[PDB]
RNA sequence: AACUAAUCCUAGCCCUAGCCCUACAAAUAUAAUUAUACUAUUAUAUAAAUCAAAACAUUUAUAAAAGUAUUGGAGA
RNA sequence: AAUUAUAUAACUUAUCUAUUUUAAGUUUGAAAUUUC
C-alpha cells in the first residue's frame, strides 16, 4: 500500500509476513509511519527545489545553445 | 515502615449512537490522530510453546480438594 | 522562481482537486462556511456612523474584537462563549503604574446535565452563562442543537449533536428503549432539527476523520479481471444476440 | 467573566482594512473582572433546606459561586429554565 | 532451521528448499537456436488474451445454450480464494 | 542504566546482593496463624551494614524476619507479639511487640509507629527510645527521638526496650 | 629557437521574465536499511538578543492624502 | 548606601472553598533608579 513516511514522502510500502497481528506486534507499531512537525519546512524546500531544478537545466541548456552559435 | 523502592519507578465520538468512531486499523498501525481500535481475539491456528501458558491447577482433572503433603 | 498562487490559496487548490472535491457537500458547505461567535468580553459597535468631536464630521466606525484564547479544554466541555483573555494589565488601571503579565481566568466548573434524546446525564466542564444559555434555549439537548458551532465553541458538544442529529435523523430505537411510546415523544420535541443520515454522520468530523471516511468511502477492493471480462463478454455475446 | 480595552487609541484602518498592533497597543485596561469582584447575585430555587437562607421552594438571590458551591453542588438548589418552571407553578397549582 | 533456547540449532526439514530438478531426457529445447530459425515477433501474454483462449470459449458455448448464472462463475474458472493450492498467485507463498 | 535495586519480591532472611530485608511492621501475623498473640525466637544478633543499630534475627512458627534489636536483645531470647490489648498489665519481655495499652506508663519502648498499621518509623536508630509519657482509654503519649510528643492509639504497636548501641545518643 | 613556464574557451553561473505545485530483486526506523513476535508509539509557548539611541533603562521600520495629523528617554 | 520596591511570599480584607451565623492594605524582596 502507499505510506507516509516521517520524510512525508509518500512511498509504496510493501506488506511483510508476520506470525502475530499488527496490534499484537509491537516491533512493527514502534515502526513509523508518521511525518514529524517539523517537515513542513522540508516539504517547502522540495517545492522550491524543484523549481531551482527546472532553472539549472535550462541554464545548463543555455550553455550548450552556446556552442550551437559558437560552432556555428 | 520505611517505602522500599524509589518513586520514580513506582506505577465524545465513540458516545455517539448508531455509529462507529473511525480507527487506524485499517492502517494496520498507530496513528496519534486515529482512535485505538478494540481488537477481537486473535487466533494463530496453532500452538506456540514459547507463548503458551500453563493451564491453573484447579482446572486439572487431577485437583483434589485434600491437601497432599509431599 | 515566484509562486504563482500565494501559499493561502494553497489550501483553496487542495481542496478543489483530489479527495477533498468529492468529500460531500453538505459536509464541504459546513466547513467551507464560517460564522463569527457571539461577543463576550467585547461589544460591536451599534451605529455604522458617528460624528468625531474633534472635527465634526461623519466617519465610518470599525470594530475591534478583544482578543480571546480559548483552550482545548473547552472543546471538552460547553463553555457559553466565555474564554481565557491573556495579555498585559495595567496595576490599579491607570497607565502610568507598572506593566505586569496577567492572565485572566473565568469561573470554571464542572456539572452533570440530562439530555433527554441519548437519555443519559453526561458530566461536563460548563459555566454560568452556558446553563443561563440551556434555559434560554428549552433545554439541553435543543441548546446543543439551537446553537451553532462557533457559538457552542465546543467539538464535545458538536459530537453531541452529531449524536443528537444522527440519533433524530434515523428515528433509531435506541432512543429510550422499552419505551417506545417516550420514543417517539423526544422525536417529535426534537423534530425541527431531523436532517438527511448522511449530513448528521459528518457533522463536527475533524478534518483527518473526514478525509479518512472519504477515502473508506471511495476505497474498493480490486476487481477480479475474471469477473469483468466474463460480464463483457456476456454484455458483447448479448449485443450480438440482438 | 473579564472585560478588558486596550490603553492606547489604534491607528483607525479605514473603511475595509484591519489596523497593525503595535507593542503598546498589547497593553490592555481590565474595565470589569468579576474574580477581583464579590460574587455577582445568581437566581436559584432552593430543592433543600439550607441553613438561613429559606427553606425548600423558595426562589433565592444568592452570590453566584457562594449559592452555586454549597447549595447546587450539594444539591439544595436548581436552575429554573422557562420550561420547568411552567412546570413548577402547575405541579404547584394541582399541589 | 531455527534457533531454540539454550543456543542450540534445530533443523526444520520444511523450511529446508528441495530443488525439483526436471527431467531433460526426451527435451527437444537446448540452450541456444538456430539461426536458420525466424525470429518471433514478442506478443507479451495480458489477461484479456489468457482469459479470451481459456475462458472465453466456455461462456460462449453455455451464452448460447442458456445455462449461464452469476452463482456459478467458479464453474468457468474462478477461484473464490487461493487457499487450498500450493501456489497463490496473491499474496506470493511459493519462492521463484 | 539506572534500574531499583530494592525489587525483590520475596521476603527471606539471607542477605541480598549484603542487604537484609527489615521489617518495621512487627506484628504481621505469619504462616498457619490467626491474627492473635504469637511468640518468636530470637536467632542470632547480626549486623547490618545499612544502619547503625545491630539488627537481630527473630524468627517463629514457619517464618524468619530479620527485625531491630533492643537495648538488651541477645541470641537465643524469645519475643512475643500481641495485639490483644491487655485489661491488666501485660508481662514485658524487652523487645516484645505489644500495643500501647498493654503496657504500663513508664517503659520505656521503640520503634513506634506514629499512626495504627503505619509501621516503625521512628526510634529506629541506636540508642533510641521513646519513653511512655501518660496514658489515658484507647490514647497514648509517646515521645519521639527529635522529643516531639505525640499521641497515637492504642492499636499502634511498640516494642519495650531501648536500641542497641545504648551510648549511641551520648557520643561525643 | 633555452630550461622552468606561458598560451586557449566553455565547465558552468548570475539577474529578471515566464511559471506555483499535484516527478529492478532485496532490505529498512528493531541497532533504520538485520526476510517473522521482544520494547508500544509523539514536535512546539510573544522569538529573543545582537543591533540603533555613538553607554544604557521605555523605546529601535522589517496610488494619492503624507512623511502630513499624531506618537516617542518629544530622541535614535 | 539612599530611595522606592502591587516578582513573589505572607498575614488583614476581599478572593476561592467550606460552613455558618490573585486584588486592595501592610510586610518582607524578584528587582528598579541614583550615588559610591
Amino acid at each position: 500500500a502507499w505510506r507516509r513516511d516521517i520524510f512525508g514522502r509518500i512511498v509504496w510500502h510493501k506488506f511483510k509476513q508476520w506470525p502475530i497481528p499488527w496490534y499484537l506486534n509491537k516491533r512493527y507499531n514502534r515502526r513509523r509511519f508518521f511525518a514529524m512537525p517539523y517537515v513542513d519546512r522540508f516539504i517547502r524546500l522540495r517545492i522550491e527545489k524543484h523549481a531551482r531544478i527546472e532553472a539549472r537545466k535550462r541554464s545548463l541548456q543555455k550553455k550548450k545553445e552556446k556552442i550551437l552559435h559558437a560552432k556555428f | 515502615a520505611y517505602e522500599w523502592g524509589v518513586r520514580s519507578t513506582r506505577k465524545r465520538v465513540y458516545e455517539i449512537p448508531g455509529l462507529e468512531p473511525i480507527t487506524y486499523e485499517g492502517k494496520k498501525h498507530f496513528v496519534p490522530w486515529l482512535a485505538r481500535p478494540i481488537f477481537p481475539p486473535w487466533e494463530r491456528g496453532w500452538n506456540d510453546p514459547r507463548f503458551h501458558r500453563a493451564a491453573p491447577i484447579h482446572e486439572q482433572t487431577l485437583y483434589k480438594e485434600e491437601p497432599c503433603y509431599i | 522562481p515566484l509562486h504563482r498562487y500565494p501559499v493561502h490559496l494553497w489550501q483553496k487548490l487542495r481542496l478543489r482537486q483530489g479527495i477533498c472535491a468529492r468529500l460531500p457537500a453538505h459536509f464541504l458547505r459546513s466547513l467551507e462556511e464560517e460564522r463569527t461567535p457571539t461577543p463576550v468580553h467585547y461589544k460591536p459597535h451599534g451605529t455604522k456612523f458617528k460624528i468625531n468631536p474633534k472635527n465634526g464630521q461623519r466617519e465610518r466606525v470599525e470594530d475591534v474584537p478583544i482578543p480571546v484564547h480559548y483552550p482545548p479544554e473547552s472543546q471538552q466541555g460547553l463553555w457559553g462563549g466565555e474564554g481565557l483573555i491573556l495579555g498585559y494589565r495595567y496595576a490599579n488601571n491607570d497607565k502610568l503604574s507598572k506593566r505586569v503579565k496577567k492572565v485572566w481566568k473565568p469561573q470554571l466548573f464542572t456539572r452533570e446535565l440530562y439530555s433527554e434524546i441519548l437519555d443519559k446525564k453526561f458530566t461536563v466542564t460548563v459555566t454560568m452563562r452556558t446553563l443561563d444559555l440551556i434555559d434560554e434555549a428549552y433545554g439541553f439537548d435543543f441548546y446543543i442543537l439551537k446553537t451553532p458551532k462557533e457559538d457552542l465553541g465546543s467539538k464535545f458538544g458538536m459530537d453531541l449533536k452529531r449524536g443528537m442529529l444522527l440519533r433524530l435523523a434515523r428515528q433509531d430505537p435506541h432512543l429510550h428503549p422499552e419505551n417506545p411510546e417516550r420514543r417517539a415523544a423526544i422525536y417529535d420535541k426534537y423534530r425541527s432539527f431531523v436532517i438527511p443520515e448522511a449530513e448528521a454522520e459528518w457533522v463536527g468530523l475533524t478534518l483527518e476523520e473526514a478525509l479518512e471516511k472519504q477515502r473508506l468511502l471511495e476505497e474498493k477492493d480490486p476487481v477480479p479481471l475474471f469477473k469483468v471480462y466474463v460480464e463483457e463478454l456476456v454484455q458483447r455475446l448479448q449485443e450480438q444476440v440482438l | 467573566t473579564v472585560i478588558v480595552e486596550r490603553w492606547w487609541k489604534v491607528p483607525l484602518a479605514g473603511e475595509g482594512r484591519k489596523p497593525h498592533l503595535h507593542r503598546r497597543h498589547r497593553v490592555y485596561k481590565l474595565v470589569e473582572d468579576t474574580k477581583h469582584r464579590p460574587k455577582d447575585n445568581l437566581e436559584l430555587i432552593l430543592t433543600q433546606s439550607v441553613d438561613e437562607i429559606g427553606v425548600r421552594g423558595d426562589l433565592v438571590s444568592v452570590k453566584k459561586s457562594v449559592g452555586r458551591n454549597k447549595l447546587l453542588s450539594q444539591g439544595l438548589a436548581v436552575y429554573a429554565s422557562p420550561e420547568n418552571r411552567k412546570l413548577f407553578e402547575e405541579e404547584k397549582s394541582l399541589r | 532451521g531455527i534457533y531454540t533456547s539454550d543456543r542450540k540449532f534445530v533443523q526444520i526439514k520444511e523450511m529446508v528448499p528441495e530443488f525439483v530438478v526436471p527431467d531433460l531426457t526426451g527435451f527437444k529445447l537446448k540452450p541456444y537456436v538456430n539461426y536458420r530459425a525466424p525470429a518471433g515477433i514478442d506478443t507479451p501474454l495480458t489477461a484479456k488474451a489468457l482469459f479470451q483462449e481459456t475462458v472465453a470459449p466456455a461462456i460462449e458455448k453455455d451464452f448460447k445454450e442458456g445455462t449461464f448464472d452469476a452463482n456459478n462463475l467458479e464453474k468457468y474458472g474462478f477461484e473464490p480464494t487461493q487457499e487450498g493450492k500450493l501456489f497463490q498467485l496473491y499474496p506470493k507463498n511459493f519462492p521463484r | 542504566k539506572f534500574v531499583s535495586w530494592k525489587s525483590r519480591t520475596k521476603y527471606t532472611v539471607k542477605p541480598v546482593k549484603n542487604y537484609r530485608m527489615i521489617d518495621f511492621l512487627r506484628f504481621r501475623p505469619e504462616k498457619e496463624k490467626a491474627p492473635e498473640p504469637f511468640e518468636e525466637k530470637v536467632v542470632v544478633v547480626r549486623y547490618d551494614p545499612c544502619r547503625s543499630a545491630d539488627i537481630a534475627l527473630v524468627a517463629g512458627g514457619s517464618r524468619k524476619r530479620w527485625i531491630i534489636a533492643t537495648e538488651n536483645m541477645k541470641a537465643g531470647d524469645t519475643i512475643l507479639n500481641s495485639n490483644h490489648i491487655g485489661r491488666m498489665a501485660v508481662a514485658a519481655q524487652e523487645g516484645d511487640a505489644h500495643p500501647l495499652g498493654a503496657l504500663p506508663v513508664g517503659t520505656l519502648i521503640n520503634n513506634v509507629e506514629s499512626e495504627p498499621g503505619r509501621g516503625a518509623q521512628y526510634i529506629r536508630a541506636a540508642g533510641t527510645c521513646g519513653v511512655l509519657l501518660r496514658k489515658v482509654n484507647g490514647t497514648a503519649i509517646i515521645q519521639l527521638p527529635s522529643k516531639r510528643q505525640m499521641q497515637v492509639l492504642e492499636s499502634c504497636t511498640a516494642t519495650v526496650g531501648r536500641v542497641s548501641n545504648v551510648n549511641h545518643n551520648q557520643r561525643v
